[PDB]
């Protein structure tokens, strides 16, 4: 080396330490990719808890980041690999749009495409069957048979909602690696954030025990 | 803009103590390797001390080893040279100079204004010529002979040229004998080989007179030339 | 001045039992016990029993057949000089120790005057040197039977009969094979998905398994063509002692260093694993990995401490071999070094490992109560499972350390017994051969089996984690 | 249907292009590829003298 | 109403015309040419600073500095000779899908999944680098940024549009809109006069920086094309696709010359770049290795297999002294 080359290596090591520290600080925040079909109610769930849109919130000494990428009209498969290694995938589904146009079938196809992807083979999925109140009153007029011809049961909310849940949960062909958590969005409560916290801490505990060589 | 200012001058009794503070303003001070270079009342520049980025590396001149101490406070953007047992040969102006070391950087680019502080096996850079008269319009050739091959294995010749105007701080002219400084006219151009160097100023004009110091940067302590005075 | 007036008769037997007599006149006054030629011959053939241990027989033989069969000079018996005594006093305290030198052999100034001719130097015993089955002829004062001079104990421990040797060899082969197989299986499992299985506590477990596998293959460097004999037996025909000596080859120094370093690295990696588990379980949830910084510090400490320990072993040279074990190990002769260098590290490992494992268990027991949210039954199931797993493994480690401690302490006390017992056996054999006999108490081979079971069992139990 | 009009206009503008025979294009590619075979430090691995890596 | 039938007629005329001027069968011409044999390249340096997947790189004109963007939210400027890092630029939007480097070496262009090819400024006073501009206007996502001068930059976005910018003002001075799918890659010319864009329509178009009209459209691919690089002559360009077939198109003949496909390769291309002479053609696969295709005979020459994950970027220096492949391992090797 020379007089200036030593100082150049010193600078290199100093900025290397800066990169390491910033990496250690940035790896402590939980990432939450927010999928969902257009008009699913993503605005409601994103406002409830607090190109690409990044929202940062804290709950019970955990820093979450949500990247709701639905405000981007491009080929999904060309940038979806960018979000591999995300903790969970929040997949909010409009429940009241079972009648609207078929839209439920589109949401199901998107869920099927995202839950059986090559990159998200491991990452657990949280799905929010939101707008339950509109769905509760919408059943009296339009029976569930409009969307599902293969339905056989009572025309009550408490059964139809459970049917939609068990229909959505049966889309993942990989039932052993990834768990699919579900919540019917509570409008006037803070339990949505609590449920997200519970699902994320659960997948974190599982990943950390697998990391610890015991599971 | 970039602004280096020093404080803690005046006259001191010999064997006493003083602290010189260089308060930086208008640049990222947290990543600049800052030096201290002094200048005797009527002699050329002499290297004193050096603090690296993050205070990880310190050096001193053989004259002031253990007698002085350098320290920087990054959050305040200040540079301290605490000096103890001041001898009779420390009466000088003390320039705080910034230096950034990466590939293709220009260290010693900006020089502080300096504060007069009065009391009551290295390379020798033999800048042979000490005075030469010139007229505006022509070109004059200044030569600085080194005493050791400054051409390193990397390919660079760590030799800098500084210009000190009458009653000013000396500014960088060329770094590594070839590259022009930032915001210097294209008149200046360096050339030569190992242990022989030249600064050929072309179409010399007014406001360009003063003294020219050649400084090797291959090894510590840095040894400036005796300086060549361009008298008009 | 070194002669008394006694009537001497012509000799009847013409030998010193090895050398021929150069004269034809002798008296029997010098022998305080013997008065006649027949009793003199009887005492001579009784002394002939000193054929074994030649380091004293070679030096006493001249004085022996001089004091019983002297040369008289015209009714003036010749009395040998003091130098022949002083040559046969220091190294020959064995007869003094067992039976005692008779007063006629205990040379007193009126009996052995100073500074005159011996006349015996013409009688030299060139045919000198023998050690019976429980001894071997040796030329190293460091590696002798300390109770005797010259002869040295053989390679195969005379405390163990060949049947016990064969039983122990078969035992070692079987358990070594099983340990090697389990450790190789877990190493294969870890290396198969090495690109995925680089998560640190799992890799620490991998290193424990690798170390114990190296230990197991270090144990199984016997049963080869002629490996055991070149490992545990010297060239002269004795067991290895005070290795590395500057003369003999570094044959079993390598077989010792690999097995000792493997074992010590194994137990230290285990302590580091348990600490890594504790520090991980303390921060289970909250996506904060503490040990990512101290991974290198773990590596350096665990790879350095066994190396500085084994070089401290090789510095003070007492490492030596054993026939039954078929390995060079530290401190077979002097039990203090074995006690210290084996039980102090293993004891410290037990203490630190135990403490950190109890801390880890208490942590991931209290995690459920300490967690703000409700844990899904699917997570609490795995937490309780891993808790019971750590509890069982911890108890197993504690059991194994207690086993090795108990076996060692039994060995210490019963060995303090066996050393005296074996000397009594050797003296009994010398006595019966002079004019069958068996060792009173021998080591019970089951304690050796249980010690090697403790080691191999540890080696197995460190590899049961990959099993799901 | 202004998209279809613009597409047809683009095809019409792209239609009148002076094609060259693949023989001559291939010959030019090969000629350039062969003329610079000496100044390619990946084809001919330069010794440890000039190689700065 | 019946105009698309006329479009089909014109397309048939185009295909007939470009087929009537095809008699070489290039392999037929380069049959007599002796092969390059077998080249073995050894990783000289392993630039190891990133903590996440890297998606793009670009060599400086100096052939010494390379900038490598990543997903940890930093693009850091390396020194390929001494492995030292000269700059650590902490960018705002962590999602970065491309990177550039000004020919003079003054500016470096970032830009990722937030529609802004934000350029930085290296050679400045005050030490640290600043955000000189944030060029907004795109509606898809930035996929490539390439410097023309220190004032002009072309950007290929995921809204089927390539745009020529103006750094000083920060406006789209020209918009190239001929594609139907996402524009995945882009490559300037040696003369920097006309470029091509690699689209998700399995079709590369020959643009013109000055006018703003697509001159030629090259079809032949089956799936999305992820990487373009011009032949050093500037009259041919490679095209990496998802069908595992790198193809050498010709700008003069207007048609495909040859295809680079091996039956035991099934993965997609991520980056292609010719050597200085344009003899060996680098191609970054998802098989965690980049193959070195002899660009005149279609037969594979060498293999650069030192990566644990798929390679995203592959740069050749402006003097052909070294290549640099960047995988999702956070390590980018410098082979030679
Ligand atoms: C932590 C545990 C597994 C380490 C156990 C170390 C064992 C294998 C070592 C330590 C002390 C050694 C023992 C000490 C001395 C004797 C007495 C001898 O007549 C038979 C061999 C025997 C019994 C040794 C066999 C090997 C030995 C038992």
């Amino acid at each position: 080396l020379s007089a200036e080359d030593k100082a150049a290596v010193e600078r290199s090591k100093m900025i290397d330490r800066n990169l390491r520290e910033d990496g250690e600080k940035a790896a402590r925040e939980v990432k939450l990719l927010l999928l969902g079909a257009g008009e699913s109610g993503k605005s409601t769930i994103v406002k409830q808890m607090k190109g690409i849109v990044e929202t940062h919130f804290t709950f019970k000494d955990l820093h979450f980041k949500m990247f709701d990428v639905g405000g981007q009209r491009s080929e999904r498969k060309k940038w979806i690999h960018c979000f591999e290694g995300v903790t969970a995938i929040i997949f909010c589904v409009a429940l009241s749009d079972y009648d609207l146009v078929n839209r439920m079938h589109e949401s199901m196809k998107l869920f099927d495409s995202i839950c059986n992807n090559k990159w998200f083979t491991d990452t657990s999925i949280i799905l929010f069957l939101n707008k339950k109140d509109l769905f509760e009153e919408k059943i009296k007029k339009s029976p569930l048979t409009i969307c599902y011809p293969e339905y056989a049961g009572s025309n009550t909310y408490e059964e139809a909602a459970a049917y939609i849940q068990c229909q959505f949960e049966d889309l993942n062909k990989r039932k052993d690696t990834k768990e699919i958590y579900t919540h019917f969005t509570c409008a006037t409560d803070t339990k949505n954030v609590q449920f997200v916290f519970d699902a994320v801490t659960d997948v974190i505990i599982k990943n950390n025990l697998k990391d610890c060589g015991l599971f | 803009d970039v602004q280096l200012v020093e404080s803690g001058g005046g006259l001191v009794q010999p064997g006493g103590s003083r602290k010189l503070s260089c308060s930086a303003s208008g640049f990222a001070f947290s990543s600049f390797g800052m030096h201290w270079v002094r200048q005797a009342p009527e002699k050329g520049l002499e290297w004193v001390a050096y603090i690296s980025s993050g205070s990880g590396t310190i050096y001193y001149a053989d004259t002031v080893k253990g007698r002085f101490t350098i320290s920087r406070d990054d959050p305040k953007n200040t540079l301290f040279l605490q000096m103890t047992s001041l001898r009779s040969e420390d009466t000088a102006m003390y320039y705080c100079v910034r230096s950034i070391y990466y590939y293709g950087s220009s260290p010693f680019d900006f020089w502080g204004q300096g504060t007069t502080l009065t009391v009551s096996s290295d390379i020798v850079m033999t800048q042979a010529t000490s005075s030469v008269p010139v007229t505006p319009g022509e070109s004059v050739s200044i030569s600085c002979r080194s005493s050791k091959s400054l051409l390193h294995s990397n390919g660079n010749t760590y030799l800098y040229w500084f210009l000190q105007r009458p009653g000013q701080s000396p500014q960088l002219l060329i770094y590594r004998m070839s590259n022009l400084a930032s915001g210097v006219p294209d008149r200046f151009s360096g050339s030569g080989s190992g242990t022989a160097f030249t600064l050929t100023i072309s179409r010399l004009e007014a406001e360009d007179v003063g003294v020219y110091y050649c400084m090797q940067h291959l090894e510590y302590p840095l040894t400036f030339g005796a300086g060549t005075k361009l008298e008009l | 001045h070194c002669g008394r007036a006694a009537p001497c008769e012509p000799l009847r037997y013409n030998v010193c039992l090895g050398s021929v007599l150069p004269y034809g006149a002798t008296s029997t006054l010098l022998a305080g016990d013997s008065d006649s030629q027949e009793e003199a011959h009887g005492k001579l053939v009784l002394w002939s029993c000193l054929r074994n241990a030649p380091r004293c027989w070679a030096v006493i033989q001249p004085l022996l057949c001089a004091v019983y069969m002297p040369k008289c000079e015209n009714d003036r018996v010749e009395l040998p000089s003091r130098t022949l005594c002083q040559a046969t006093r220091g190294p020959c305290a064995i007869v003094e120790r067992e039976r005692g030198w008779p007063d006629f052999l205990r040379c007193t100034p009126d009996r052995f005057p100073e500074g005159c001719t011996n006349e015996v130097q013409n009688i030299k015993f060139n045919s000198s040197g023998q050690c019976e089955v429980p001894l071997v002829r040796t030329d190293n004062p460091k590696s002798w039977y300390e109770d005797v001079e010259g002869c040295g104990i053989q390679c195969q421990n005379p405390l163990f009969t060949e049947a016990e040797h064969q039983d122990m060899h078969s035992y070692i082969a079987a358990f070594g094979a099983v340990t090697g197989l389990c450790t190789l299986f877990t190493l294969a499992t870890f290396v198969a998905d090495w690109r995925n299985s680089n998560r640190y506590p799992a890799v620490i477990l991998f290193y424990v398994n690798a170390c114990f596998f190296v230990g197991s293959i270090g144990w199984l460097a016997q049963f080869m063509d002629g490996a055991r004999r070149e490992i545990v037996c010297r060239a002269d025909g004795t067991m290895r002692l005070g290795e590395p000596t500057s003369n003999e080859t570094l044959s079993c120094v390598i077989i010792f260093v690999i097995v000792y370093y493997a074992l010590m690295a194994g137990v230290v990696w285990f302590v580091v694993l348990t600490y890594a588990w504790h520090t991980s379980f303390k921060a289970l949830g909250t996506t904060y990995q503490p040990l990512s910084g101290k991974t290198s510090y773990f590596h350096l400490l665990t790879w350095s401490l066994p190396f500085v320990l084994t070089v401290a072993i090789l510095a003070v040279a007492q490492v030596d071999g054993d026939s039954v074990s078929g390995i060079c190990f530290v401190g077979y002769k002097n039990y203090r070094y074995r006690a210290g260098f084996v039980l102090a590290p293993i004891g410290l490992v037990l203490i630190v490992g135990g403490y950190f494992l109890i801390r880890g268990v208490m942590t991931l027991f209290s995690i459920k109560s300490n967690h703000p949210g409700l844990l899904s039954e699917k997570a609490a199931s795995k937490i309780n499972e891993t808790m019971l797993r750590l509890g069982i493994f911890g108890f197993l480690a504690f059991g194994f350390v207690l086993i090795t401690f108990s076996c060692h302490f039994y060995d210490f006390f019963n060995q303090a017994e066996w050393e005296r017992s074996f000397r009594d056996y050797v003296l009994c054999q010398a006595n019966v051969t002079c004019g069958d006999c068996e060792i009173k108490n021998r080591p019970s081979l089951l304690v050796e089996k249980i010690n090697l079971f403790a080691m191999f069992g540890t080696g197995i139990a460190m590899s049961t984690w990959v099993w799901t | 249907i202004a998209q279809a009009r613009k597409l047809v206009e683009q095809l019409k503008m792209e239609a009148n292009i002076d094609r060259i025979k693949v023989s001559k294009a291939a010959a030019d590619l090969m000629a350039y590829c062969e003329a610079h075979a000496k100044e390619d430090p990946l084809l001919t691995p330069v010794p440890a003298s000039e190689n700065p890596f | 109403d019946q105009l698309r039938q006329e479009a089909e007629q014109l397309k048939n005329q185009i295909r007939d015309a470009r087929k009537a001027c095809a008699d070489a069968t290039l392999s037929q011409i380069t049959n007599n040419i002796d092969p390059v044999g077998r080249i073995q390249m050894r990783t000289r340096r392993t630039l190891r600073g990133h903590l996440a997947k890297i998606y793009a790189m670009h060599w400086g004109t100096d052939s010494r500095l390379l900038v490598s963007a990543s997903q940890d939210g930093k693009l850091i400027i390396w020194d390929s000779y001494t492995t030292n890092k000269v700059h650590a630029i902490p960018l705002r939007s962590s999602w970065v899908m491309t990177c550039a480097y000004a020919p003079s070496g003054n500016y470096v262009a970032c830009g990722g999944l937030d529609n802004i090819c934000s350029i930085y400024n290296l050679k400045t006073r005050e030490g640290n680098v600043r955000v000189s501009r944030e060029l907004a206007g795109h509606t898809g996502y930035l996929s490539c940024c390439r410097f023309l001068d220190d004032n002009q930059i072309v950007t290929s976005s995921g809204d089927t549009t390539c745009a020529l910018w103006d750094i000083e003002t920060g406006q789209q001075t020209t918009t190239f809109t001929g594609h139907t799918g996402d524009v995945m890659s882009l490559s300037l010319a040696p003369d920097t006069r006309l470029f091509v864009s690699g689209a998700c329509d399995a079709s590369a178009k020959l643009w013109d920086v000055r006018e703003g009209m697509c001159r030629q459209t090259f079809t032949g691919h089956e799936s999305d094309i992820n990487a373009i690089c011009f032949f050093p002559n500037g009259n041919a360009f490679a095209t990496g696709s998802d069908d595992a077939t790198c193809r050498l198109f010709d700008l003069r003949a207007d048609q495909e010359l040859m295809t680079y496909s091996h039956d035991n390769i099934i993965c997609g291309i991520t980056s292609v770049s010719f050597s200085k002479s344009g003899r060996l053609l680098l191609a970054g696969y998802d098989d965690f290795n980049c193959n070195v295709w002899d660009a005149l005979k279609a037969d594979r020459a060498g293999v650069l297999a030192g990566h644990d994950n798929r390679v995203s970027c592959l740069g050749v220096t402006d003097d052909g002294m070294a290549v640099a492949t960047g995988s999702w391992d956070s390590f980018l090797k410098i082979w030679n």
